[PDB]
């Protein structure tokens, strides 16, 4: 029945709903046509969606037509489609999304939910507030019952990439040289299976010297090997610290809280209760414990804090989709060819919310 | 017979509880509503503050339709081509709650509350509609 379809700044991840995983994930990039992991596979010879916004329809449109024929293999006018946005999408961006959908794709039935509100339903709530780091963006979520709050939705242009970023900038100061992207993979790489999240971070720095376990080495495919060291934590610590990367921003710790700041009063204890990480960003060792003391210090004494980072919170977005898109409750919520026929591309901004 | 029709066409579905015709300009007056539910005791405090200039420290503060506790969920309702606020309203305890859309005419504001489970998404269509039926009106 009902396709699920995740965009990124990055990622994209498709499949049908009551499945516990995607069926496909591949790179969000463009280069016959050259599309998602054709691109980075024969790389020598654009990225679509930009900090979770799109800015290039042709591109998109081909990346849907791949997911489709290509990846998924499958009829779209066959199947009615959940896709995902970006919270605070652009509102023309909403309408020309439905207009490609059941125009150009033909397709009998479409939704498009904000990625944060399928992650908190993936761990069973419906009140909460979701911090989702991808590659491109960062956003806090004040949620409740199955709602956005758009007023109170904060975004930080920080995630993956700079840090990918940030990562390549220290270890070339150091020395080391990479500025071909075939030789970044490799960066990627080290951030992911060696970076982690000091509980605290001054202490951390300061007591670094007496090591032990803190340095490791990785060799580059040019036989080469690196030593790294406090760059394991420094470079995730610009999500907290994001002066590190050069901009006068507040960290996740302190938007999250100036999210729930602008939200009412009568759910504040309860956003505090169920904060929700979600997205590969947040992948990271030591996070939730560091966002838990974060935000035990930001707010009052007595608030209960609970901070939630579930195992599959890289594909939460996506798993939660699924969930939602196979109950019954879901076609009284769908939009319909004739609906889409009454009432033209407007009708997103009545129906999905 | 003349405003009542409106709310009787809103209530024919299935989908919505309470419902109601307000008049927004000079006093706020309930020009049709459902009998003896919430909406029908919506007053000019209320009004006042769905149509002020503030559009902000409701998010906060929370408001009310008739006394009942109600929380903003997406305020467009000044907005050109837009119109509409959704909200969703609160319970002490244990109670259900309940999604609502308010949309604005040029006299009107037309209030629909949906019964439980059911999508402010379809609530904020219908509203929508009905509202759009009375702008053509010039109403
Ligand atoms: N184990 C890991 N440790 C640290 N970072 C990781 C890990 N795994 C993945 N990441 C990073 O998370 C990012 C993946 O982003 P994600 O899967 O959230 O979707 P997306 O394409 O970023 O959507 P958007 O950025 O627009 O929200 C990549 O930058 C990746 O490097
Ligand atoms: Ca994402
Ligand atoms: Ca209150």
């Amino acid at each position: 029945a009902a396709l699920v379809v995740d965009n990124g700044s990055g990622m994209c991840k498709a499949g049908f709903a009551g499945d516990d995983a995607p069926r496909a994930v591949f790179p969000s990039i463009v280069g016959d046509s050259y599309v998602g992991d054709e691109a980075q596979s024969k790389r020598g010879i654009k990225y679509p969606i930009e900090h979770g916004i799109v800015t290039n329809w042709d591109d998109m449109e081909k990346i849907w037509h791949h997911t489709f024929y290509n990846e998924l293999r499958v009829a779209p006018e066959e199947h009615p489609v959940l896709l995902t946005e970006a919270p605070l999408n652009p509102k023309a961006n909403r309408e020309k999304m439905t207009q490609i959908m059941f125009e150009t794709f033909n397709t009998p039935a479409m939704y498009v939910a904000i990625q944060a509100v399928l992650s908190l339903y993936a761990s069973g709530r419906t009140t909460g507030i979701v911090m989702d780091s991808g590659d491109g963006v960062t956003h806090t979520v004040p949620i409740y019952e199955g709602y956005a709050l758009p007023h109170a939705i904060l975004r930080l242009d920080l995630a993956g990439r700079d840090l990918t970023d940030y990562l390549m900038k220290i270890l070339t100061e150091r020395g080391y040289s990479f500025t071909t992207t075939a030789e970044r993979e490799i960066v990627r790489d080290i951030k992911e299976k060696l970076c982690y999240v000091a509980l605290d971070f001054e202490q951390e720095m300061a007591t670094a010297a007496s090591s032990s376990s803190l340095e490791k080495s990785y060799e580059l495919p040019d036989g080469q090997v690196i030593t790294i060291g406090n760059e394991r934590f420094r470079c995730p610590e610009a999500l907290f610290q994001p002066s590190f990367l050069g901009m006068e921003s507040c960290g996740i710790h302190e938007t999250t809280f100036n999210s729930i700041m602008k939200c009412d009063v009568d759910i504040r204890k309860d956003l505090y209760a169920n904060t929700v990480l979600s997205g590969g960003t947040t992948m990271y060792p030591g996070i939730a414990d560091r966002m838990q003391k974060e935000i035990t210090a930001l707010a009052p004494s007595t608030m209960k804090i609970k901070i939630i980072a579930p195992p599959e919170r890289k594909y939460s977005v996506w798993i939660g989709g699924s969930i939602l898109a196979s109950l019954s409750t879901f076609q009284q919520m769908w939009i319909s060819k004739q609906e889409y026929d009454e009432s033209g591309p407007s009708i997103v901004h009545r129906k999905c919310f | 017979a003349g405003w009542n029709a409106y709310i009787d066409n809103l209530m024919a579905d299935g989908t919505c509880q309470d419902a109601a015709i307000v008049g927004y300009k000079d006093s706020p007056s309930v020009w049709a509503a459902v009998p003896g539910k919430t909406f029908v005791n919506i007053t000019p405090a209320e009004v006042g503050i769905l149509v002020g200039k503030d559009r902000s420290s409701f998010f906060v503060n929370g408001l009310t339709l008739g006394g009942q506790k109600c929380s903003v969920i997406r305020d467009s309702l000044l907005q050109d081509g837009e119109f509409t606020m959704d909200l969703r309203t609160k319970s002490t305890g244990g109670a259900p709650t309940f999604n609502i859309t308010v949309t604005m005419t040029a006299k009107t504001l037309v209030l629909l509350m949906g019964k439980e489970g059911v999508h402010g998404g379809m609530i904020n269509k219908k509203c929508y509609e009905m509202a759009s039926h009375l702008r053509r009106s010039q109403y």
